[PDB]
């Protein structure tokens, strides 16, 4: 599946990646949204999440300023726009989507996760 | 005949909440002002969710508490109710469910240390 | 923006059904955390009223109308508390001091039995 | 302004009755918290009877349920304390206090008006 990644490879330290999630079924619509990513490791972190759109967007310490996040109009699809990566930046990303949109952050829990996408940073 | 019975901390109660309904609610005020007070503070109980989302959720069971379905207490949504909003006592929590709904208010309110 | 904080002194419109419908707008404390008040669509508050001067019950807090910039001598009533969404938030008056914040704290745990 | 002023006190035998009278000089008890404490020497002054709002309930001290009721007239001027079954431990100086912020509950912390107070005397 209900909720698909993709868009992600490799790329150089700088480098940008278009990382989207497909919703089939349903569509975003007023649905709290949050990337996730898992290095070699350690364990799942957020990186950017949405609540209610009437809160605020929560970013990782590290993603503010590179990543933002956007819809696809007809709202099927979600992006993280990627930019100025970094080899930190090495690892599987999720999306998580949920139809409880009046928290903010990341959530503690989703009822729709993607199945993950491979994002390497080196050169 | 309106039982006398107190109202007490943790208990949940069908209130009115119109406008922004009649829901689900618990008792969190002190149970000093329960017994005086013409007010009491509660924090809301929904459905639409049935698992925490956030740090200030606390999960209640469907069958433990009499409910229509299983629950999430929103310690993030907190009123001050007059007590003529308070309609029937449903049932009222378990000492180490108010325990959770205790640490999950002072995560809310910002009173940890 | 600045981001709203614990301890803020907001004119906030209390108004039911708000958008400028009577003079419904009133000062109130911020009281919720500071993660929520950054990311969250809604606060929690506490109400403050002129209406007293003095605290008449142990949830009470005065705050002088001088440092805190109020139409009057005020107290912060711990026994009213009320979650807002942040669109009733109008001007930032001012903020608490630590100490004032610490009473604050006080009466909170003694409003929600929290000891 | 207002000034309260209790009357009604005295000496009663045990088991005795007696009604104190608190009088408004100004105003009526409509929307006023009002509060009924006393303070005997040597001894800390105590709230017995309080009412904050009508939406609320009376506190009464543990002593004097039962004792002690409170009711008030006709013209809303003058409130009543109801003292039966009285008892040596019940001499004191008996104040009334009232407040116009009627939105809270039991003895307040602060009252604007006070009475001169009214001396009880239970001896046998």
């Amino acid at each position: 599946v209900q909720l698909q990644e993709s868009g992600g490879g490799l790329v150089q330290p700088g480098g940008s990646l278009r990382l989207s999630c497909a919703a089939s079924g349903f569509t975003f619509d007023n649905y709290a949204i949050g990337w996730f990513r898992q290095a070699p490791g350690k364990e799942r972190e957020g990186v950017l999440c949405i609540g209610s759109s009437d809160g605020s967007t929560y970013y990782a310490d590290s993603v503010k300023g590179r990543f933002t996040i956007s819809s696809d109009n007809a709202k099927n699809t979600v992006y993280l726009q990627m930019n100025s990566l970094k080899p930190e930046d090495t690892a599987v990303y999720y999306c998580a989507a949920d139809p409880w949109d009046s928290g903010y952050g990341c959530y503690l829990d989703y009822d729709y996760w993607g199945q993950g996408t491979q994002v390497t940073v080196s050169s | 005949h309106h039982s006398q019975d107190p109202i007490r901390r943790g208990d949940v109660y069908l209130a009115d909440l119109s406008p922004v309904g009649v829901r689900p609610v618990v008792i969190i005020q002190n149970d000093t002002g329960n017994k005086y007070s013409p007010t009491v503070i509660v924090a809301a109980i929904t459905g639409r969710i049935n698992k925490a989302k956030i740090p200030t959720h606390v999960e209640i069971e469907k069958k433990k508490y009499k409910l229509d379905k299983d629950s999430v207490i929103l310690l993030e949504q907190i009123r001050t109710l007059d007590k003529k909003r308070l309609k029937e006592k449903l049932t009222y929590l378990s000492d180490d469910k108010m325990k959770e709904v205790d640490n999950a208010l002072m995560i809310s309110l910002g009173l940890n240390a």
